[PDB]
């Protein structure tokens, strides 16, 4: 991490070469596609085979999601969306009173935030 | 006392463990009896140390 | 392996972070870089000292 | 098990199930087994927006 903007302007003036960094999330999907499941699945089992409980418990967590995402099959990379869906109209009821304001839950306001 | 039997027997079926050892899941995880008991055979019968597991009951 | 701190950061905007490097690259030529940084910061003594020596002798 | 079935899917929610049973009561010709409730469905069509691909796995 780089606190200050001023430290990071510097940097990349100076040497804007070799590291690449932005904030906010397409960052992370590059940082998780490029990144690799088996190698880090290799070095905690690794670790778990010796001791220190400590440290040891951190990496039987960390095993244990590892595994389950090479078991899945899938890839982590479901974790950024890029297309969000909308549920059908019915199920977000549109009501017309005698005015005509929608009165049902405002899911329909969420949608019109994000649209 | 059959219809509490049928209950208490549900109650008590779980295996509190103290250490994973060479096993994956975590220390002090309830897991029941019967799975417990095929992943500690599993791993003797391959030569890996058993795993250090109580019963206990909820 | 990332704490939630820094996690949440790079979602909510508040610090930048370095993604990827290829340190190799820089590692090849790291006492290069070493020279590079030797020499500048002769450059800045130099004009350090001119005005130290200006300022010294006004 | 069957009639827990019956009061679960084909008399209250399955459109199709009523209007095919209250046709073959009508006739003299054998009640068509229940389909899917709507429930059933609307869980479905509600669970996939939140991009939790849920599959059926018929095999």
């Amino acid at each position: 991490l780089i606190v200050d903007e001023n430290l990071y302007r510097e940097l990349v003036d100076r040497y804007g070469e070799y590291f690449t960094g932005a904030m906010g999330a397409e960052s992370i999907q590059k940082l998780i596609e490029n990144f690799d499941i088996d190698a880090e699945a290799e070095s905690l089992r690794d670790v778990i085979r010796n001791g220190k409980g400590q440290k040891k418990l951190r990496a039987l967590k960390r095993l244990k999601v590892v595994a389950a995402f090479q078991q899945s099959g899938n890839s982590p990379m479901g974790m950024v969306l890029d297309a969000v869906p909308v549920i059908p109209p019915e199920l977000r009821p549109m009501v017309q009173l005698d005015g005509g304001r929608f009165a049902t839950s405002d899911l329909n306001d969420l949608y019109r935030r994000v649209i | 006392d059959k219809h509490i039997e049928v209950i208490v027997r549900q109650m008590l079926r779980r295996v509190t463990i103290i250490d994973s050892g060479s096993t994956e899941f975590l220390p002090g995880s309830l897991i029941d009896r019967a799975e417990f008991e095929a992943e500690n055979r599993r791993v003797v019968a391959e030569g890996g140390e058993p795993a250090a597991g109580r019963p206990v009951l909820m | 392996d990332l704490a939630p701190k820094d996690l949440e950061k790079i979602i909510y905007f508040a610090a930048y972070v370095i993604t990827s490097v290829d340190e190799e690259m820089r590692h090849n030529e790291l006492s290069t870089l070493e020279a590079e940084m030797a020499v500048e910061r002769k450059a800045v003594e130099d004009q350090r000292d001119g005005e130290l020596e200006a300022r010294a002798q006004k | 098990a069957y009639t827990l079935q019956e009061l679960l899917t084909i008399k209250s929610d399955d459109t199709v199930g009523r209007v095919k049973v209250y046709e073959a009561i009508v006739k003299g010709e054998n009640i068509p087994e229940p389909g899917i409730p709507e429930s059933f469905k609307v869980l479905l069509k509600e669970l996939q927006s939140l991009c939790l691909n849920v599959e059926v796995l018929s095999s």
